[PDB]
């Protein structure tokens, strides 16, 4: 049992930068892998990455990284989804998702619990 | 006050202790009898002039009467009393038994100990006296307390002797030593989704298997490794380790270390002299990235010693005399070891001494120096010897110093061995023993990893010592008999040893006792505890579904069996399959009904701690032609050296309430293998299955039933269109 709670959604304008966080509050909560969703309007949801529980290990969606980055801060029990040179098809509900395992799956299957999503949309 | 007999106790084979009401006046052999053909050969008083032991002319016969008759005996200072007559039996009728509850430990755990009398009753106002042998491993509670409240608490890794030496309300003490190992809860390495392998054949099978296994994340300065690196897709384990076939790696701390793709395999090398997380991006043909971190660790290099004891307790001298290991001289073992605590050959670099200020204290196996040299540098490990000196009573310590290189003043540690040197006379009379047997056997001991458990106890081969009435040590002893106290369902002695009976307590024993053993050694019977255990996972208990269960065939099938029914029907179509070794591994994720093809089954096994075991569609290793669901572990039994019987069920049930519709058919009485059949679509059979016992296949139904009470199930079986 582990809940997420996001942060740092909002507007944002094209070519621009954004950070969101999500964080993990339980009892071994510490050691809980967690990830990154998505929903664009129009879109299925869809994979953006993840990182293991102490940030040793992170993957990502098919050409995600760079537009995206994934980190932890072990202390804070917390994890952030950094966002740089944003464009108008990353306009989206963002999801923090975590999960018992660790295995680089990119599915919603491999993962067992969600945070509610926070929107970010971006102008131009 | 004139003398009485107050007690009268066989502290042996061929020796009495007469106790008087008084103080009394100076005796010997002719001031007492002996019936049965015995003749009393000696006869002393104590200088509590409360006491007098008598010797006699041959062994007391176990469980015979004798009548000791006193004449002629002074009181205090003055008159002499009438003849005393008292009785006396030589068995250990009511023996008092001292027992450690536990004695293998994970670091953090601790052990209670439990006094008991002849009816398996606490003895009330039991006091207890604890000593361990090395305090790095094991720690006690301190001083003299009550039992109840003793504790004995795992500190390190390792082993240590527990000296338990018991006072009684009534004043007896009971001396004995407990083998005490702990073992370390392994440290949990954060989960990459990876390990590090010497090659790609020895690794993990699938993402299942990964999961289960310890992962190693770490390596040495100056290795290569390969990664095997396991995924899961839409919740599902792979197969098979990732193939790197086109993929690119970057390496991101390559200082540190470096990684290549060579056809399928990532090979990470660390190098020499360096440390630290060095870090690896890895980017696939189908432009997905990921990264991972692998500890590099200096190369072992020597760092200290350890000495496997804290405080020894010697003997003044042995009777019989010489120098004995256990009475009046202990070996003490030395080992060098690198930075992560490993044993590691010991260099020439440095050296280590031992030394003592304590005279009467004689350290042997040293060189003359006061070295020891660990094999000229090539051993991880040596030895030495230190001797107490007849009739020289001082306790003291002794130190042993690691100097980093030879040439040192000042050493870089210094362990203390604390030494206690105890007075005994040559020609004391044995009256107990020490029994250093360990305190339990397991069943399972052969699977489990730890070497330190074993299953049976050869009473031949353990130490056992004679000891003075304070509870010191005289002598080295073997057994003369060994005897089991009573009868027991998984238990028994076959000469001098004890062990599990062979009844397959290894599938069916779920709960533990202890048992009594008698042991006779030099003259003297001892009655000692031992534990007896099974840490298998085993079925221990059961439970039905109630709820009415609705089967629906395919108009293709004609026929369930009540195997089918009970325990299901597997559904490969629902299950992920390893190909390499044709076993499944899981449940797909997207399963619509828990890999059952018809109904779920109706039983839940849980083990002796409560947990439950995996059972049918869940049993990892299931075989790819595996129909019904009425199994609890692997076939084949993989991993385990001594294996259970039978990884099966059995089922005794009756069936009610019999309604057929069309052609449908079942018998009046079926076996598990009898079968529902349907012919047409619309022909059905409907009843009650009454389940009165199940337990493993092959053992007994009533004996080994894992169901508590019996229950009723509603079933109904028709035909699809
Ligand atoms: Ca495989
Ligand atoms: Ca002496
Ligand atoms: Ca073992
Ligand atoms: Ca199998």
């Amino acid at each position: 049992q582990v809940q997420l709670q996001e942060s740092g959604g909002g507007l944002v304008q094209a070519g621009g930068s954004l950070r969101l966080s999500c964080a993990a509050s339980g009892r071994t909560s510490s050691a809980y892998a967690m990830g990154w969703f998505r929903q664009a309007p129009g879109k299925e949801r869809e994979f953006v990455a993840g990182i293991s529980s102490k940030g040793g290990s992170t993957y990502y969606g098919a050409s995600m990284k760079g537009r995206f980055t994934i980190s932890r801060d072990n202390a804070k029990n917390t994890v952030y989804l950094q966002m740089n040179g944003l464009a108008p098809e990353d306009t989206a509900v963002y999801y923090c998702a975590a999960s018992d395992k660790y295995n680089f799956d990119t599915s919603h299957a491999g993962y067992g619990y969600w945070g509610q999503g926070t929107q970010v949309t971006v102008s131009s | 006050a004139v003398p009485e007999i107050v007690e009268v106790t066989a502290v042996n084979s061929t020796t009495v202790k007469v106790t008087f009401n008084t103080q009394i006046a100076d005796v010997d052999f002719t001031n007492f009898a002996i019936d049965n053909g015995l003749t009393v050969t000696k006869a002393t008083l104590s200088r509590d002039k409360k006491s007098v032991e008598v010797v006699v002319n041959k062994p007391f016969t176990r469980n015979q009467e004798y009548t000791i008759t006193a004449t002629g005996i002074k009181n205090l200072k003055g008159e002499t009393a009438k003849e005393l007559t008292g009785k006396f039996v030589w068995s250990v009728q009511d023996a008092v038994t001292v027992a450690l509850n536990n004695s293998s430990l994970k670091v953090g755990e601790e052990s209670g100990l439990t006094v008991k009398d002849q009816d398996g009753k606490d003895v009330v106002g039991a006091k207890v006296e604890l000593t361990s042998s090395n305090t790095n491993i094991v720690v006690v509670s301190s001083g003299e307390v009550s039992v109840s409240a003793a504790k004995v608490t795992a500190v390190k890794p390792g082993t240590a002797d527990v000296t338990a030496k018991v006072t009684l309300p009534d004043g007896v003490v009971l001396t004995n030593t407990f083998k005490v190992t702990v073992t370390e809860v392994p440290v949990q390495v954060q989960n990459q989704g990876f390990t590090l392998v010497d090659n790609l054949s020895n690794a993990p099978q699938n993402t299942v298997a990964f999961n289960k296994a310890e992962k190693v994340t770490s390596m040495f300065a100056g290795e290569t490794k390969t990664v095997a690196m396991y995924d899961t897709k839409n919740g599902d384990p792979e197969t098979k380790p990732v193939d790197f076939k086109d993929a690119t790696v970057r390496s991101l701390n390559p200082i540190i270390a470096t990684a290549a793709i060579n056809g399928s395999e990532l090979l990470v090398t660390a190098n020499a002299g360096q440390s630290g997380k060095a870090s690896f991006e890895v980017t696939f043909k189908d432009n997905t990235k990921r990264t991972f971190t692998v500890d590099v660790k200096k190369e072992p290099v020597l760092q200290d010693i350890k000495v496997d004891a804290t405080s020894v307790k010697l003997s003044d001298e042995a009777v019989g005399g010489g120098e004995v290991e256990g009475v009046n001289q202990k070996t003490i073992k030395v080992s060098a070891v690198d930075q992560y605590g490993k044993e590691i050959k010991f260099g020439t670099k440095g050296k280590v001494t031992v030394t003592t200020n304590t005279e009467g204290l004689v350290i042997k196996n040293v060189n003359s120096d006061n070295t020891i040299d660990f094999d000229s540098g090539n051993s991880a490990t040596d030895q030495f010897v230190v001797v107490a000196t007849k009739d020289k009573i001082v306790n003291g310590k002794v130190e042993v110093k690691y100097f980093k290189n030879a040439s040192d003043t000042t050493p870089t540690s210094t362990k203390t061995i604390t030494v206690n040197v105890v007075n005994v006379k040559a020609d004391a009379t044995p009256v107990g023993l020490d029994i250093v047997a360990p305190s339990e056997i397991d069943v399972n001991a052969p699977n489990t990893a730890s070497t330190a458990d074993v299953d049976f106890i050869n009473f031949e081969s353990v130490e056992i010592y004679t000891l003075d009435s304070n509870g010191n040590r005289l002598k080295k002893v073997t057994p003369t008999a060994t005897t089991l106290v009573g009868t027991n369902d998984y238990v028994e002695v076959n000469g001098n040893v004890l062990q599990f009976k062979g009844n397959d307590e290894l599938t069916l024993l779920t709960s533990s006792s202890t048992v009594n053993v008698d042991v006779t050694a030099d003259g003297i019977t001892k009655r000692i505890p031992v534990k007896y255990i099974n840490s298998a996972s085993v079925p221990a208990s059961a439970t039905v579904a109630t709820s009415p269960v609705t089967v629906k065939l395919n108009s293709s099938d004609n026929d369930l069996t009540f195997e089918e029914l009970i325990f299901g029907v597997i559904d490969p179509t629902q299950l992920v399959k390893d190909e390499d070794i044709n076993e499944f591994i899981a449940v797909s994720k997207a399963a619509k009904n828990d890999g059952y093809l018809y109904n779920k089954p109706l039983v839940t096994v849980k083990d002796a701690s409560g947990e439950v075991i995996p059972t049918g569609a869940n049993v990892y290793g299931l075989n790819h032609d595996a129909t019904n669901g009425n199994i609890w572990f692997d076939e084949e039994q993989a991993g385990l050296a001594k294996k259970f019987s039978d990884v099966h069920f059995d089922v005794d049930f009756s069936l009610a309430n019999v309604v057929k519709t069309g052609s449908g058919t079942v018998s009046s009485s079926p076996s598990l293998s009898d079968a529902i059949q349907l012919t047409n679509s619309g022909d059905a059979v409907s009843f009650t299955l009454v389940i009165k016992s199940i337990y493993v296949k092959g053992a007994d139904k009533d004996d080994n039933n894992l169901l508590a009470a019996p229950v009723s199930v509603n079933v109904t079986v028709t035909k699809g269109s």
